[PDB]
């Protein structure tokens, strides 16, 4: 059968479905120059890189 | 130092690539009246790239 395990499927796709998903928003950048943490202590003073 | 500047409504659009920027050529000209940076910090032009 090709999918007789699908619930055991769903459990394990909805994890690394999630996960991925949180590794995704890592990158992008909410309303900011960069989204590397790197980057903007780079380019930015203290007082404003904060 | 081009001894020779545009007017406000033609104004050159100079594109620079293939070299240092080395910034401190810069500070040796007189003194300025206005270095207000945007999006950068005047200090830390030196170690970025564009
Ligand atoms: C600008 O150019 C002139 C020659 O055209 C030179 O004498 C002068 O030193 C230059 N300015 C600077 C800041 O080097």
């Amino acid at each position: 059968t090709p999918s007789a395990l699908g619930k055991l499927q769903d459990v394990v796709n909805h994890n690394a479905q999630a996960l991925n998903t949180l590794v995704k928003q890592l990158s992008s950048k909410f309303g900011a120059i960069s989204s590397v943490l790197n980057d903007i202590l780079s380019r930015l003073d203290p007082p404003e890189a904060e | 130092n081009a001894t020779t500047f545009a007017s406000v409504y033609a104004w050159n659009r100079k594109r620079i690539s293939n070299c240092v920027a080395d910034y401190s050529v810069i500070y040796n000209f007189a003194p300025f009246f206005a270095f207000k940076c945007y999006g950068v910090s005047p200090t830390k032009l030196n170690d970025l790239c564009f």
